[PDB]
C-alpha cells in the first residue's frame, strides 16, 4: 500500500481502478448519467 | 456491460404497444370508455409481467 | 352554426395556465406532453424550432416554456425502498427505519 | 416504497390568437334575410 | 419560349438529410426510417420543365422563381405556388388561374399565407394534410451538388390538404425523388445532425448500424 493517497491502494490496484470503467448507481441523489433506469 | 444492457432493454420495452392503442396508459384510459379500457390494459400489463 | 366534421376541432377555445414553479413535486401539461416531476432550470440549447427533448432511451427530460420560451429540466419525484430494522420481537418492539 | 407532493397542475397556454368573434357584432350593417349571409369559422381560439 | 434542354444524370453523393423531428437529442446516435434521397444517387439534373411526375417526397436544390403543384393543372383543382417574392415569400392555394407560362423573374379558396453563390437546397415531402417544406442555404464553390453534408431544417408545414402528384418550377433545377430507406444520425452537443449512415449502401455501413456506433472493430460480424 503507497501511504501517500487517500485510498492507501497499491500502485498497481490504482492502475486497475482507473482503467475499469463503471456502471453503477448507489449515489445518494445521482444527456444522463448511465444510471436512466431508475425513473 | 451485459448488466447494463439487460436493463436498458427493459426501460425501452416501456414504449411497446404489444397491439394496443398506445403505449400511454394515460391515453388508452381517455380516448376509450370505462368497459373497453380494460382489454386494452390487459394487452400491456400482460407483456410487462 | 357549430359542427363536427372528420377533421379536427381546430378553432376550439382559449385554455389557462397555472404560473410556472420550479423546485417541486408537480403535475404538468406544457404544451400536450404530460407527466409528474420537479421543472428546475437547465443548460440545453433546444434548437429554434425543437420544443421537447429525449434521452438515450426515450423519456421527456426538459420541455421549453410554451409562452416564454425557456428551456426547462423534468426530474422524477424521489421513490425507493423501505427496510425496518429489528432488535427481535423477543427483545424489544423498537425499529428503524 | 416511498413516494408525492404532486400538489399544482401547471397547465401551458400563456399567449394565444384569438376568435374573429365580436368582428361578427359591433358591425355596422346586417343582411336583409332576403339576404341571410354566411360566414363559417375555423381554427382560432374561438372565445365564447 | 422554352430557355433550355430537359434531361441528363448526376450523383447524389452525401447530400438530402432534413431533421426528421423537432425532438431535441443531443451526443446520442438514433436509427430512424425516414423517407430520405438514397445516397450516391441519381439526380435528373433538368435545366425548361415538363410536369415532373413529382412522387413518394421529391427533393429539389437549385444552386447560383417559385414552384407549383397539382394532381392535375391550371385551375380546375387543388394546387400551390410558393413564390419566392423579395419583400415576402408570399404563397396561397385554390383553383389557380395561371398561364401556361405564368413567366416571371381561380374559385373556392381553402388556404392563405405569407412572410455569385448560393446552395439553395429543398425538400417537399407531403404527409398527413401537413404538406411539409424543409430548407438549407449555404454559399457555393462548385457546379455539381458541392459535395459536402449539411442537414436541412424544418421550414413551415402548411396544414393544406391539396393532393399533389406533378408540378414544375416558374422561372441548378436538380430532382431527386426519395425512397423509404433507414439512417443512423449524429446528434452533436446542441442537437444538430453532424453525420449519417444509409444501411443498405454497402456491407459496412450496415455493420455500422448493427453496432451502433461510426468506428467498428476487427472482427466477423452476424449482419443479415
Amino acid at each position: 500500500p503507497d501511504p501517500s493517497k487517500p485510498s492507501k491502494r497499491s500502485p498497481i490496484e490504482d492502475l486497475l481502478f482507473n482503467k475499469v470503467t463503471l456502471a453503477d448507481a448507489g449515489f445518494i441523489k445521482q444527456r444522463d448519467l448511465i444510471c436512466a433506469q431508475k425513473f | 456491460n451485459h448488466n447494463a444492457q439487460a436493463l436498458n432493454t427493459l426501460v425501452k420495452q416501456l414504449s411497446s404497444k404489444f397491439g394496443a392503442i398506445s403505449s400511454v396508459l394515460n391515453d388508452i384510459l381517455s380516448r376509450l370508455d370505462p368497459p373497453e379500457a380494460e382489454v386494452q390494459i390487459d394487452r400491456l400489463i400482460t407483456g410487462r409481467l | 352554426s357549430f359542427e363536427l366534421l372528420h377533421a379536427p376541432a381546430t378553432v376550439c377555445g382559449p385554455k389557462k395556465s397555472t404560473n410556472l414553479v420550479k423546485n417541486k413535486c408537480v403535475n404538468f401539461n406544457f404544451n400536450g406532453l404530460t407527466g409528474t416531476g420537479v421543472l428546475t432550470k437547465s443548460n440545453k440549447k433546444f434548437l429554434p424550432f425543437q420544443q421537447f427533448g429525449r434521452d438515450i432511451v426515450d423519456t421527456t427530460d426538459a420541455v421549453r416554456d410554451p409562452q416564454t420560451l425557456e428551456i426547462l429540466d423534468i426530474t422524477p419525484c424521489s421513490f425507493g425502498g423501505v427496510s425496518v430494522i429489528t432488535p427481535g420481537t423477543n427483545t424489544s418492539n423498537q425499529v428503524a427505519v | 416504497n416511498f413516494r408525492q407532493p404532486t400538489e399544482s397542475i401547471v397547465r401551458f397556454p400563456n399567449v394565444t390568437n384569438l376568435c374573429p368573434f365580436h368582428e361578427v357584432f359591433n358591425a355596422t350593417r346586417f343582411a336583409s334575410v332576403y339576404a341571410w349571409n354566411r360566414t363559417r369559422i375555423s381554427n382560432c381560439v374561438a372565445d365564447y | 419560349n422554352l430557355i433550355t434542354t430537359t434531361q441528363s444524370y448526376t450523383n447524389s453523393f452525401t447530400r438530402g438529410v432534413y431533421y426528421p423531428d423537432k425532438v431535441f437529442r443531443s451526443s446520442v446516435l438514433h436509427l430512424t426510417q425516414d423517407l430520405f434521397l438514397p445516397f450516391f444517387s441519381n439526380v435528373t439534373w433538368f435545366h425548361d420543365n415538363p410536369v415532373l411526375p413529382f412522387n413518394d417526397g421529391v427533393y429539389f436544390a437549385s444552386t447560383e422563381r417559385g414552384w407549383i403543384f397539382g394532381t392535375t393543372l391550371d385551375s380546375k383543382t387543388q394546387s400551390l405556388l410558393i413564390v419566392n417574392n423579395a419583400t415576402n415569400v408570399f404563397i396561397k392555394v385554390c383553383e389557380f388561374q395561371f398561364c401556361n407560362d405564368p413567366f416571371l423573374d381561380a374559385n373556392n379558396c381553402t388556404f392563405e399565407y405569407v412572410s455569385f453563390k448560393n446552395l439553395r437546397e429543398f425538400v417537399f415531402k407531403n404527409i398527413d394534410g401537413y404538406f411539409k417544406i424543409y430548407s438549407k442555404h449555404t454559399p457555393i464553390i462548385g457546379r455539381d451538388f458541392p459535395q459536402g453534408f449539411s442537414a436541412l431544417e424544418p421550414l413551415v408545414d402548411l396544414p393544406i390538404g391539396i393532393n399533389i402528384t406533378r408540378f414544375q418550377t416558374l422561372l441548378d433545377y436538380y430532382v431527386g425523388y426519395l425512397q423509404p430507406r433507414t439512417f443512423l444520425l449524429k446528434y452533436n452537443e446542441n442537437g444538430t445532425i453532424t453525420d449519417a449512415v444509409d444501411c443498405a449502401l454497402d456491407p459496412l455501413s450496415e455493420t455500422k448500424c448493427t453496432l451502433k456506433s461510426f468506428t467498428v472493430e476487427k472482427g466477423i460480424y452476424q449482419t443479415s
